[PDB]
RNA sequence: GGAUUUUUGGAGCAGGGAGGCAUCGACCUGGUAUUGCAGUACCUCCAGGAACGGUGC
């Protein structure tokens, strides 16, 4: 899994309401660069997860290394580079 | 057009003007205007004479208006009757 | 690179990821917050990350401003009349700044709608009882440093400092 | 209603001359002069865009049929 | 036939008009147009549940009219001729 | 010119959308009218157009056959633009037909060849052989069998061609002399030659 | 020009001083504004004269002529003739309106200009 | 039925007992004498049912078209 | 075609404010304005009757159901009429 | 005949009454068939139209600016003040 | 693209039972089988019903012509 | 005139209707009156399928997609 | 020169009552599940709390 503009986060406390989760995610991750968008759903499949998309790639890498296992709403988050490119990135590139 | 005023539903108005008969107009304002039709048109605008306006406020109320013009959109219903008699 | 009217007028303006109108004032090396009048109170969020601001002060009356991202600056003091110029301030992100004394965080008690507060990576964080102090002095905060202010902490902060 | 057509331009007239001749009526946002790359000279006309339509209007009234570099120019709304 | 034409003849008459929103208007007609838009002078206008206000001039969008109360004197049979 | 692609990726066929009225439109527009005024010359062709046909579904595009061995697509709304030119016949193009869906396009010429075209690229997809000059050609109308070509030949026969194989499916020898035109009286089931 | 805009936001006599100190065509419009402000008399006409010194200009001066009709008469007519527009019949229309109520030997002179080639 | 349109339906219902609901919740039962192009309606021997209960017996009646919610044969 | 309508089309590409018949207040960039006052806008801030705000990327409001629009003052400078 | 009844008041400051009962006061610069109105330097009032109310003249006043009002929602108009010269 | 009128023409042909949302009245909706309709979206409904969303009560109507004025929305129901 | 809605064709939308009513679905078509065809429609939530909305009663629409 | 982009218009009419009832939604304590790579009505479950918020009569 090569470096990516989007990071995949899992192991998140799924009791937080969706709009609050996204707003704290935005706040926390703004320290490393502009976050273009955040995809997070509460379906059974997707609960406890989120995709955070950054304009700059260096920002994504810095975020990944610095916030690995950061306690968020009580649990240590696990971060990884996303498997695919985010739709928004693909549209912004071409 | 005259044919449609003469035989259609507006013949109620056409008949009231010709016979100088009274009609009660139920009105949007929750008021009723009771009188004679001097003139009318497609929209049911009317020029009315000897109008008794009646309403309620419970308390009933009324008032006499000799000469007046009614914009036809306010019309709910127009009633012809053995009223004039 | 003074924060000027001209600067604000050419600044990226957009609808952010949490659906709010945000103004981008990142990386300009701004030292002092000033001339905000020119934004015309049209933003829900203002991003001042990566700048050189020393004091969170100098704001005009801005009724729509609800989110202030102030990451990686040099904030060492908070102005005293903040609620009078920012009545609905609900979220304040101060990560990686220079607040050193618990007493320097006192001016945040006057922000009545402040609900989301982040002061991580500030020296003040390592002061004994930093969390309880914030909770008792700024009770309107519901989420502090991305952790829920809980009842037990409120009570504990009521004992100490009562 | 901010863009004007300006015709009857002498060879010596260029974007600088146009800016100077029309700025008295108001701020200008753009000036375009079609060129013939084989000659490197303009084709005798240009388009001047004012910031305000009201200013473009005043310019039409005072500049149409006026003299520029010795000859009469034509000024009107471009479209 | 077209009764707005009749109303257009009533310049310089004084009338009382009742509006759809209940407002009552008493003034002198300066002009009625084809949309029944009505213009008046020397107007005493009483919005429902206020004391009157006096206006030198008032212009009403035609559709907002409920009805006109005409002068008792008005010679309708004359005005209905075309 | 510089046509290439339009808008953001919309084809020169896919949607009529802009014009007053609606292409999807019900079959009877209204009680009909006859015209006095002529709007577009079109031109392009230096020789009389062999044929003119509209577009499958609704008259979105218009397509013309030139005896200069050329085929052109047009707005059909009086618009100046002619979409994409097609070239590939030796001799004057005699007749054409469209894919019921509207993506494929067929042409027959006096050069003894018949070509299948991509209306979106101008690509000569496939060429069908045979010695006889081919007169009017139609594409099976039925949704089930868009594949079959029916070509009328000067040499008596009518021939069904499988588009995918390119091979002959069914010859019709009954007719005498030349075949001029073929229609389908009821779709799929029957046709009148 | 931004200082002129902020001064415009500040904007009347002192503002007129700031504008006159600030003072191509915009200065002329500022002069016409100075005339409209001063007339709110003869000094305003003097401001119109300074506006003439600024130089469009002809139009503004013509308008000013409308404000004071019997004020200068022949001198005003001379100002018209001194202008020099190559066509500019509208000025002949101005002289025509001037003659409807003016007459004199001067009306004949105005008619004589009328003889001048144009249309 | 093979397409039965508004206009013919109403025309078939002329000469018949109808009830008209108005938008305002009043209801009027009577013999439909006629309708016109704008769907103004003329009833004879009209009766009024408000809250579904007989209120008033009214006779001959014009109903302005814009008031009508629906018409029922009955 | 009405004089106000021409002035509306002039505001296309500018930030405008729109109040509906129901009193919701939409502020953002006017993309397209039709003859009948149908309005396409983008990057909106909406302020409801209770006072609360929201953010929308893309909207389209029917002309009839608009009470009014506020346009820039950049336009004020159609003085002929 | 004249069509002037609107054109007369053009450029003037005008008090316009809306169907909900609001008061829009601005400079009347343009109208049309539907009575869609163009109002420059326009403010909105809710509580009152002052006739020198000794307590105060102005409560719930809002500065709007350049306003286009749709005629559907217009009820009436009266002259509020003369044209500003500018 | 599907045109709204055509959808209706479909409803008509199908004899699907239809539920209509009325204008500015939420507590009551109307149901029936579209037999025909006109240019004003006036509908002829068969075996029609008033549906009270509040009372869970149904009023039986039979042959209905509903003016289109009232139409907010048209939906199909399996019943 | 047509409403300029081709841009919104086959996109998911949020529809504010009169009566304080709100539905969501995919735009399948329209006419000059702004009557809409909406597919996979949901009343705000219960699924109602493909429906007709009369343009008369359409207050506002909002795209849930990017156009 | 009244038949869908101006000017012979598809507009219109309808809101107070009282000083508890019904519905919708976050919401607040505990505890508990979930660790999955996303573009969204809303989002674990269990028990307790609502001197909460909005809409209608």
């Amino acid at each position: 899994i090569r470096p990516n503009h989007t990071i995949y986060i899992n192991n998140m406390n799924d009791k937080i309401k969706k709009e609050e989760l996204k707003r704290s995610l935005y706040a926390l991750f703004s320290q490393f660069g502009h976050v273009v968008d955040i995809v997070a759903l509460k379906t059974m499949k997707m609960r406890g997860q989120a995709f955070v998309i950054f304009k700059e790639l260096g920002s994504s890498t810095n975020a990944l290394r610095q916030l690995q296992g950061f306690p968020f709403y009580g649990k240590p988050m696990r971060i990884q580079y996303a498997k695919t490119d985010s739709d928004i990135i693909s549209k912004m590139r071409g | 057009e005259e044919e449609e005023f003469n035989t259609g539903p507006l013949s109620v108005l056409t008949q009231s003007v010709k016979n100088n008969t009274q009609v009660l107009i139920n009105c949007r304002n929750n008021k009723k205007l009771l009188g004679r039709v001097k003139a009318f048109d497609r929209h049911c605008n009317m020029v009315l004479e000897n109008v008794k306006e009646m309403w309620t406020e419970p308390v009933n109320k009324d008032r006499y208006i000799s000469k007046m013009f009614l914009r036809g959109d306010s019309v709910i219903v127009v009633l012809r009757n053995p009223l004039i008699a | 690179v003074k924060l000027t009217a001209e600067l604000i007028e050419q600044a990226a303006q957009y609808t952010n990821a949490v659906r709010d109108r945000e103004l981008d004032l990142r990386g300009y090396k701004i030292p002092v917050i000033e001339n905000l009048g020119a934004t015309l109170d049209q933003f829900d969020a203002i991003d001042f990350s990566d700048n050189e601001i020393r004091k969170l002060d100098g704001f005009p009356l801005l009724r729509r401003l609800k989110t202030l991202l102030v990451n990686n600056n040099r904030i060492c003091r908070i102005g005293e009349g903040l609620d009078q110029a920012l009545p609905c301030l609900t979220e304040l992100i101060l990560t990686n700044n220079s607040l050193v004394e618990l007493g320097d965080l006192d001016p945040l008690a006057s922000l009545k709608s402040l609900t989301y507060l982040s002061i991580l990576r500030n020296p003040v964080t390592n002061k004994k009882h930093y969390r309880l102090y914030v909770i008792y002095k700024v009770p309107q905060v519901r989420v502090l440093d991305f952790q829920k202010v809980k009842l037990k902490e409120r009570q504990e902060a009521e004992k100490m400092f009562k | 209603k901010r863009v004007l057509y300006v015709g009857g331009l002498a060879e010596e007239v260029d974007d600088k001359v146009l800016h100077a001749a029309f700025i008295p009526f108001g701020d200008i946002t753009d000036i375009q002069i079609p060129l013939d790359y084989e000659t490197e000279k303009h084709r005798g006309f240009a388009f001047v865009e004012f910031e305000l339509a009201e200013d473009a209007a005043a310019a039409i009234d005072n500049m149409n049929e006026s003299e520029l570099f010795g000859r009469t120019i034509r000024v009107n709304l471009a479209k | 036939m077209k009764l707005v034409r009749f109303l257009m003849k009533l310049s310089h008459e004084t009338v009382t008009i009742e509006l759809k929103n209940g407002t009552q208007v008493h003034g002198t007609i300066t002009g009625v147009d084809v949309s029944m838009n009505t213009h008046l002078k020397a107007v005493k206008m009483t919005l429902k549940n206020r004391e009157p206000v006096q206006l030198e001039t008032l212009s009403i969008r035609g559709n907002n009219i409920r009805y006109f109360i005409l002068p008792d004197s008005l010679p309708l049979d004359t005005l209905l001729v075309d | 010119v510089k046509e290439m692609y339009d808008y953001q990726g919309r084809s020169y066929l896919h949607i009529p959308q802009d014009v007053g009225v609606n292409l999807r439109s019900t079959m009877p527009p209204e009680k009909c009218y006859l015209p006095k005024k002529q709007i577009h010359v079109w031109s392009g062709h230096t020789k009389g157009v062999s044929a003119v046909r509209l577009f499958p579904l609704s008259g979105h595009l218009l397509l013309s056959c030139s005896m200069d061995c050329k085929i052109k697509l047009w707005e059909v709304y009086g618009e100046r633009r002619c979409l994409r030119t097609f070239i590939g016949h030796s001799k004057a193009v005699r007749d054409i037909c469209f894919n019921t869906a509207g993506t494929q396009f067929l042409s027959a010429a006096y050069d003894r060849y018949l070509k299948l075209w991509d209306t979106e690229t101008g690509q000569c997809i496939s060429r069908f052989t045979n010695r006889k000059v081919p007169y009017c050609v139609k594409f099976n109308p039925d949704e089930d069998k868009q594949n079959l070509f029916v070509a009328g030949m000067s040499d008596k026969k009518i021939v069904q061609w499988d588009i995918r194989s390119g091979e002959i499916v069914q010859e019709y020898d009954r007719h005498l002399g030349a075949v001029n035109t073929i229609v389908f009286v009821d779709e799929n089931r029957r046709f009148v030659s | 020009l931004r200082s002129h805009p902020l001064p415009e936001t500040a904007v009347f006599l002192k503002l007129s001083p700031e504008s006159a100190e600030e003072y191509y065509l915009k200065s002329s419009d500022r002069l016409d504004e100075a005339a409209q402000r001063l007339a709110t008399v003869n000094d305003e006409r003097f401001v119109s004269k300074a506006g003439k010194s600024n130089y469009h200009e002809l139009c503004d001066l013509i308008s000013q002529n409308p404000d004071k009709v019997q004020s200068l008469n022949v001198d005003a007519i001379i100002r018209g003739g001194l202008t020099r527009f190559t066509d500019q019949l509208g000025k002949l229309w101005c002289s025509l309106a001037d003659y409807y109520i003016r007459s004199g030997h001067f009306e004949k002179a105005r008619d004589v200009y009328e003889e001048a080639i144009r249309t | 039925s093979l397409p039965l349109n508004p206009k013919p339906f109403l025309n078939g219902l002329t000469g018949k007992p109808v009830m008209v609901k108005l938008k305002w919740g009043m209801e009027y039962k009577g013999y439909l004498v006629s309708v016109d192009g704008y769907m103004n309606m003329q009833l004879a021997n009209t009766e009024e049912y408000i809250d579904g209960a007989l209120s008033g017996h009214l006779g001959e009646v014009l109903i302005r078209c814009n008031n009508v919610l629906y018409i029922r044969g009955v | 075609i009405g004089v106000p309508i021409k002035v509306l089309h002039e505001a296309e590409g500018h930030i405008v404010t729109c109040e509906t018949n129901t009193g919701e207040v939409y502020r953002g960039k006017l993309i397209e304005a039709e003859d009948n006052m149908n309005c396409q806008m983008s990057n909106i801030t909406v302020t409801y009757r209770d006072g609360r705000v929201a953010q929308l990327e893309q909207v389209y409001i029917r002309g009839s159901k608009i009470r009014f629009l506020i346009l820039p003052d950049m336009l004020k400078n159609m003085l002929k009429s | 005949g004249k069509s002037s009844k609107m054109l007369q008041h053009i450029d003037y400051r005008m008090r316009c009454i809306l169907q909900d009962g609001r008061i829009f006061i601005g400079t009347f610069k343009a109208f049309d068939k539907h009575m869609n109105l163009i109002l420059c330097d326009c403010d909105e009032f809710r509580k009152i139209k002052p006739k020198n109310s000794k307590q105060a003249e102005r409560e719930e006043k809002r500065v709007l600016g350049l306003v286009l009002l749709r005629g559907e929602n217009l009820v009436s108009m009266t002259v509020e003040g003369p044209p500003p010269k500018d | 693209m599907v045109q709204p009128i055509n959808l209706i023409f479909r409803y008509l042909q199908n004899r699907s039972r239809i539920q209509v949302w009325l204008y500015e009245q939420v507590n009551m909706r109307i149901e029936g089988c579209i037999i025909g309709f006109d240019e004003y979206m006036n509908l002829v409904l068969d075996d029609a019903e008033e549906i009270h969303s509040k009372t869970k009560s149904r009023k039986q109507l039979g042959r209905i012509m509903l003016k289109g004025d009232n139409i907010t929305l048209l939906q199909s129901v399996s019943n | 005139h047509p409403p300029e809605l081709k841009k919104f064709m086959d996109k998911k939308l949020s529809l504010k209707l009169n009566g304080g009513r709100h539905v969501q679905g995919i735009l399948r078509g329209f006419d000059p009156f702004m009557n809409l065809v909406i597919d996979e429609c949901v009343e705000m939530q219960n699924n109602i399928g493909m429906v007709v909305i009369r343009g008369n009663s359409i207050i506002m629409l909002e795209a849930l997609e990017r156009v």
